[PDB]
């Protein structure tokens, strides 16, 4: 039933007793449940340390993952490059998810065509589907560029994508000069962000490759950046916003931060934005290219280094203190320009947050999952809280990165109960959460059933997740919020001290109870 | 807008296309007349989409995995293949279920086998066999195990059948081989029919020789809701507060017991046609269980429903039948009171997926609302001969819309909201349409049945006549 | 006892069992304390209509009130102008106190004097007190310019400022040339806000009022600022950024951003920036002048338009939509600027999260309290969000203002259930929350012992504390935030979506009880 | 060094006026624990010169903030216009036992808010139907005090009247404090205006009544203000001890444990400053005998819980040797883990009227070494009581002025400063470590066995903190 003044909707309307009733009567009539005494007594058995130990035993199952596939970070790369349609050569199911994927984070529309490979194309490959795709791509949507990646049937079954564009353009679906860089994406390598490092190689590698002669190092007196796969707004702003401050003459490499961001003026815009082409015709003639996120941006890497001949710098993420310092001294190293005054100020800021909140951060523990950069990132600047990271995971992390972490924590006596994980995924890390309690999770939306599970154990074994990272679903706007340099670091300490500060609330709000410190002032 | 005003609405949106595209589309694309007997002399439907063109479709994995077997709450469905589709498709669609997460139930895990490059290479059956036992070992209470085909399963040679009859000999357990690899079919009907198959092939028999479930001439089974935001629990208390007893619900909190009880009812209570009438026919034919569509949108659909089901079985279901329909009547008529005079007259258009492009028209109807446009993604021929019928002459419909054409036919038909998906919602609040999401309900619900019916006429209201709309265009422009 | 490794502060170590023994032992044996029983109906009895009857009868008693004193504001004024250093002539507690409270929401160093009147002064005035204080003053903290106010006690036995400070300087206790301006700031009229007024018509006369013969309305091209009482830094920074970003020269008169954020970088900074006297000596020559908190600027209204024959234009606070648009255009018109293209994009951006958010925040009830511009500007936008303010409670408000909001509630359907108070406390507050139970309470620090009292009753009955307002002393760098402006009407809006997302998901989180409502996305 | 830390007094001067120079050398001296008289080298409780930014408060603060303000049962109204109940709402953490708003009303600001027409016509009719009010709508309070604020005594109110008539006709303990801040110099005179209020309203009401049956082992805390449950952490180990704990004045104090009060058997004095002058009083009155005790650090708290036990039987000395034996593993496992993260530092202090000496030992305890300490308020026997804590050649200050204490820092260069929340700011933009020691910096107790885990925890974790590292830029 509903009262037309108060209506509800299913929270919490199935609480209704007619409606409990009949759910009870459904169970018991026909689910043939298992007894809740015995449900319980299995969810007593997956908290324990022997199930732990069963769990982390698996070798072919995995439950509850922390990446995505290689297109997905194609795809944000192709964003980012002005009046650009990424095109995903393959299957029409995976651009449905890939779209509502971003949708759901940025809230924004995201354009993206397949050309919808069926059963035909498994048994005689894909290549008509490339030649009336383009065509019907470029007339309809009129894209200045198409930026091709794969979907793993078109891998499988080995489509010959640079045979395939060439054959389009040489029977007249599309004009020779149209750009059409593509790049190899299969799902079942590495992650999201080794498909944003193969579609930014294939980008640059086609504007550059065979235009070498006339470049030379430095002339456009430039720094070029190239920001990885990134997902808050407030990031790609604080570089181009640090850069301007310093007066720093840069190019941002793939900039999806227009197309991500539009108004709600009366138009739709497809487009926005966007690196311009032009802008990778003459990165070549930059003084260098800073990689934000190096960590999955190594094809790049080689590219920018053996072929542009950049001696690229070996920077870490420009998360944190010690971190966001070094990023600017080799900016100004490079580019010539000081430091200003504004940043310094800006940097003292972050010090004094760092000085006012540093009682409440002390000690706390951690867990938290991510991509590896941003991981390792978070992890530095935990360290330079006094805060302590025990769990931390990166289901697609390597060991190469797995040694670099842990040399990070060797190297403060806040990483002494630290422990880094590769390969493990978000099962694995609700055992740990169990076996050894922190403080919170730093972690994206899937950490919600995390929270869950933990508080149905009791209110004293709850550990309540902070949102930081990829994808956040279920709180609205976070995406434009910012984590890198010195303004991001001040983002995340706010966040962190007042998650604490929260939850110590929380739990002192109990009247002749807990009461006695509820504090006005903390 | 004329019948000969849309038609060239049609012609002009083509121009656009290269010579074969546009004579596609042109198949697909159709002024309403509900007099013509078959859809198909108007439009073509379920035929490839055109590539390039930005359809809205997903895959045959989508409609197994997330629509049909995903939603089975008391079993444990493998993504298998690589890590992307069981991401995407993780606790995306709001099948809402009871149960306790990652102990007897698993509806919003995502369990994969997470398909690695030695796998592709060869192949993945020894680690599907292992993995099996990995779940066995880490979640005892499943009870049963579905195998749910990503792209290079098919691609690559693997035979999960046979790994499914071997383990489940082994460990007597239900292990359920679907065949539904996203580059079968066109789009997500495909794989409601593999997987209809599937269930029928694997579960659906398993009781076949058991007598003991005690019947009763009142047995109904709800088939084909999947108990969007509550949606089937909505509908399941009207069936019962008329008398049935409702055996069980596919696949919306779903039992895989239920799911093997259903050969035992008397009466199969069809509500999302397109995705589940396969199995209503097997039924039918295997069983001799009659099967009728029905339509709990709305106050008008839902009061038809009751008294067609009603009038299937004696005069004491008919008697409670009206004892229901006098009880919530002020509820719903309180609802029209409150909520036609805002919305009376409004104009929506509609594109979704192979049901509600249909058979929520009703609920506007009740609210004084028209539905001058509305398509499918996904539907065949006989979703279309439902169609015309229900629409008005003239209107608009549109198959497997393209996201060109559907932005064109919204600048000039200009509705006051339009109901489609999470791909479609952002491009059109940029133009200061209001809209509302017709597949998650916007994260509100439920909209079937009387109590579902406040919840969509508020929802309606608060977002077609948000201050919000009135803001979009700054002072100084 | 405590483990060495895991020690326990007062929260959790005291609800040990040999400390609840104890506490139990004491209250039995000594405390003669009212039985629970009898301490349960009484509770029950607050939250009833019949006890809100006999709360809203007050006529003598205050309880909990949502005010300060003059003073305060007057010492807030004076920080925002350049070396200048707040003086307030009277009692010495008065300024440790306003230093603390300050201290204690900005985090940051208050720099203030007494000159230290006790029993003495009060039987022979205070004379003595402001010459030896202003030449010691001076003479140890260096300021260019002493801002003289006053507290009650010298109010009442009524030293006049003027005779004592031109005595001082007669005497030789500083130098003739030496800028005091001075202002009568009795706690006992008006509130923190009417001290700010006060203190800065003050400083504008002492600046101007004789010195008006030489000036030319319009003659710099500028249009001064008055941003009034004002604790969030983002707020003096949205105001400038806009004017800078339109190409607006402008005078913002009381700039106290960079004294309230100083650099932690080895160097104590009594004073950073602030309005120059040069500034004030020259405003009259401004086009006009904008009050940015009319509600209580009015004394320096009447002064701006009697002296310096400002039109000051008749604007809202800006706050929310249509109040900074208008600010936006009236800034435009006066300066001949165009508004640029660059502030029309962020509106849309603003107009576009309201579009993402209108459904969760659509109905949501509100109880809200503060100072008269503030609240009036939340009550705006809550209306333009389509929220549905229930309860605004503005302590220090008038008749006429009261008017002024009702008429802003009629104008739209979502004023409907809308009540507002004036000259009421967070007594009679807690009583509303109890008997017209809104979704959450909008508000200071002080809300938070409203909350516990709302859980105590029960879990369903619990308002949550949204805060925003001033003071917030139980969270950390909140005063960082922004409220003006589209800027801040964006993280006002995140903040109460995700407010209302949070409350949600804790709700839904009880396992095969309301966990069928607990969505990934949302 | 002396002869360096005299220069040190005389730089600073130079920055004075010759009046203010002249005064303030009188505040300011080299430690000397020979000298018999403290008065002899640093002079206290004198007036606050103008203008000089001291960091002192009023009487109010003294007497509702202080000592009245914690009684938990009763409520006290903030008498005058709106601001003085407001910034003393919750600021200061002597926590209770209590259901807020219904039996208890600690963290409550009741005020008459003041206007002009309560200032022209005076307040004594509405303190009148002020009282009937909080009758009304807190029935449970079992008592009810008027703190004065400035104007009352100004404007010729008689709150004293108002207490005896209101008093009278409802049957109920009005008190009045005349509290006002312009009387005195400081908070020190509103302790003393708060104890003879005691003594005169309350302390005596059960003078006559003989239901409450006395042990020899009955006593009371007197001047724990239970500031993040201080005396709760005190009261555990008294009663370990085998003694009964009648009272704690005031912190999570009620009144009728105040009214039990002259039937214990012996006073334990923690603040001498703001409770000797009823301790005295319960002296001369009922014959009662009272001590002075420390509990900061196990050095201070061995000493006192012994000293206490010598005043009973061999019973309570036994239980005495079983307590410190059960605590010995505990706080010998604090020194270990942190004494070797603290050893050497150097610590100033600033604070009211006890601490400033009475944390002494707990720094000594972990290694540090307390090299300058003063007081905003104490007076000649608290200095006495200081030249004996502190070592040679240290700095005392009293009345520090914000000037001083920057330039006294600057030059000796501390590794930890310990004051209250007008001095932390400064402090630590200029890189030095700094502690609350007043509110314990939201952290706490420090008292007894318990409380010094959690002081070691404190210091160590704020002295060694990563972020004292970072202030200069690298490119600085
Ligand atoms: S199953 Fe089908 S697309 Fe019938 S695949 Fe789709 S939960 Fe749609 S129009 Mo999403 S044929 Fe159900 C559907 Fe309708 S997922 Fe839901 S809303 S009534
Ligand atoms: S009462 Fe005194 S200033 Fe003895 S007014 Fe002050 S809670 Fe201080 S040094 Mo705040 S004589 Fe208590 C004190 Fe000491 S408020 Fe506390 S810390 S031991
Ligand atoms: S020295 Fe002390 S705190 Fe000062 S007033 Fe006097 S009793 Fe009080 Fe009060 S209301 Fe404001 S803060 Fe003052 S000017 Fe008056």
């Amino acid at each position: 039933s509903q009262q037309v003044d108060k209506i509800k909707a299913s929270y919490p309307l199935f609480l209704d007793q007619d409606y409990k009733d009949m759910l009870a009567k459904k169970r018991d009539g026909f689910e043939e449940k298992y007894p809740q005494d015995k449900i319980d007594e299995v969810f007593q058995w997956t908290t324990t340390k022997e199930y732990q130990e069963l769990n982390f035993q698996r070798e072919a199952l995995t439950v509850n993952p922390a990446k995505a596939c290689q297109p997905l970070g194609a795809v944000l790369c192709a964003l980012g490059f002005e009046k650009t349609m990424p095109y995903v050569h393959g299957s029409q199911g995976c651009v449905a998810y890939f779209r509502s994927y971003f949708n759901r984070h940025f809230r924004e529309p995201v354009s993206c065509v397949s050309d919808s490979m069926t059963e035909d194309a498994a048994v005689f490959g894909g290549q008509q589907n490339m030649k009336d795709g383009l065509q019907n791509c470029k007339a309809t949507y009129k894209p200045d560029m198409i930026a091709v990646s794969t979907t793993c049937m078109a891998e499988v079954i080995g489509d010959d994508l640079n045979a395939f564009i060439n054959n389009s353009k040489k029977e007249g679906f599309i004009p020779d000069e149209f750009p059409v860089p593509f790049a190899h994406t299969p799902s079942f390598v590495g992650s999201h962000v080794t498909g944003w490092d193969n579609m930014f190689e294939g980008i640059a590698r086609y504007f550059t490759l065979k235009s070498m002669d006339d470049k030379v190092v430095g002339s456009n007196k430039k720094i070029n950046i190239v920001p990885g796969f990134e997902t808050y707004l407030g990031n790609f702003r604080v570089i181009k916003r640090m850069l301007s401050e310093m007066g720093v003459g840069y190019s941002l490499l793939s900039d999806p931060e227009e197309v991500l961001d539009t108004p709600a003026d009366g138009q739709f815009r497809m487009y926005a934005g966007g690196t311009t082409q032009e802008e990778m015709k003459d990165a070549p003639n930059a003084l260098n290219t800073v990689l934000l996120q190096p960590w999955h941006l190594e094809k790049t890497k080689k590219f920018v280094e053996g072929t542009w001949k950049h001696e690229v710098p070996k920077l870490n993420i420009p998360m944190g203190l010690d971190w966001t310092d070094e990023f600017l001294m080799k900016v100004s190293e490079i580019s010539g320009q000081p430091i200003p005054a504004s940043l310094t100020k800006e940097r003292g800021r972050l010090v004094d947050m760092m000085t006012d909140s540093h009682t409440w951060l002390h000690g706390k523990r951690f867990a938290l999952w991510g991509d590896p950069d941003f991981v390792m990132g978070l992890v530095k600047f935990l360290l330079e809280l006094g805060c302590e990271p025990v769990h931390i995971l990166c289901h697609n992390g390597n060991k190469r990165w797995k040694k670099a972490v842990d040399a990070i924590l060797a190297a403060s006596p806040y990483g002494k109960n630290a422990t880094v994980y590769i390969g493990k995924d978000l099962w694995h890390l609700r055992s740990l959460v169990f076996t050894d309690k922190p403080d919170f999770m730093i972690g994206n939306s899937y950490g919600k059933f995390i929270q869950r599970d933990t508080l149905h154990k009791g209110k004293e074994f709850e550990v309540p997740l902070i949102r930081i990272g990829f994808p956040i679903f279920d709180r609205h706007h976070l995406h434009r919020s910012t984590t890198l340099g010195y303004e991001g670091a001040m983002q995340i300490l706010t966040t962190l001290v007042n998650s604490i500060l929260e939850r110590l609330d929380e739990e002192t709000r109990g009247m002749q109870a807990t009461d006695y410190n509820h504090d006005l002032v903390r | 807008m004329s019948r000969e005003e849309v038609e060239s609405l049609i012609q002009e949106v083509l121009e656009v296309y290269p010579e074969k595209a546009r004579k596609d589309r042109n198949k697909h694309l159709a002024v309403n007349d509900p007099a013509v007997t078959q859809s198909k002399k108007c439009i073509i439907s379920n035929k490839k989409s055109q590539p390039g063109l930005m359809t809205i479709r997903g895959c045959a994995y989508a409609g197994s995995k997330g629509v049909v077997w995903g939603p089975i709450k008391d079993m444990i469905h493998i993504s298998h293949g690589p890590v992307g589709c069981g991401q995407y498709s993780r606790a995306g669609r709001r099948n809402y279920y009871i149960g306790t997460t990652g102990v007897n139930a698993f509806v919003t895990m995502n369990f994969t086998s997470d398909f690695q490059e030695k796998d592709i290479v060869f192949g993945g059956d020894k680690k599907l066999a292992k993995l099996i036992d990995e779940v066995e070992t880490l979640f005892p209470l499943n009870k049963g195990i579905s195998v749910q085909s990503e792209c290079p399963i098919g691609l690559i040679g693997d035979d999960i059948e046979s790994v499914s009859k071997v383990k489940g000999a082994e460990l007597s357990k239900t292990i359920v081989p679907v065949r539904c690899e996203g580059f079968r079919g066109v789009s997500q009907s495909l794989g409601h029919h593999i997987a209809n198959d599937a269930v029928r092939d694997w579960v659906l028999g398993k009781r076949d020789e058991d007598t003991t479930f005690a019947s009763t001439p009142y047995d109904v089974a709800i088939i084909g809701d999947y108990n969007i935001g509550g949606d089937a629990w909505s509908s399941r208390i009207l069936l019962e507060e008329m008398g049935l007893r409702c055996v069980a619900q596919w696949s919306g909190d779903g039992s895989i017991s239920e799911i093997e009880l259903t050969p035992k009812v008397k009466l199969n209570l069809v509500h999302c046609y397109r995705s589940m009438n396969y199995i209503s026919r097997h039924m039918e034919e295997k069983y001799g269980i009659p099967w009728m569509e029905y339509n709990f949108f709305g106050p008008t659909k839902t009061i038809e429903s009751l008294r067609a089901i009603a009038a299937k079985f004696d005069e004491s279901i008919q008697k409670k039948c009206e004892e229901v329909i006098a009880k919530y009547k002020p509820e719903w008529e309180a609802v029209v009171a409150k909520y036609r005079p805002r919305l009376e007259g409004k104009r929506v258009m509609l594109y979704i997926g192979g049901l509600r492009p249909r058979h929520v028209i009703g609920a506007y109807e009740d609210l004084g609302m028209e539905v001058v446009g509305t398509g499918y993604e996904f539907a065949h021929n006989d979703d279309y001969d439902r169609t015309m019928k229900e629409m008005g002459d003239s209107t608009l419909l549109y198959d497997d819309v393209t996201g060109y054409e559907f932005e064109e036919f919204v600048k000039r038909i200009k509705p006051d909201l339009i109901g489609s998906g999470i791909k479609e919602k952002f491009i059109f609040q940029k133009m200061g349409i209001p809209f509302r999401e017709m597949h998650s309900w916007d994260y509100s619900g439920p909209y079937h049945g009387f109590d579902g019916f406040a919840i969509f006429a508020r929802d309606m209201d608060m977002t077609l006549n948000n201050p919000c709309w009135k803001k979009l265009q700054a002072p100084w422009e």
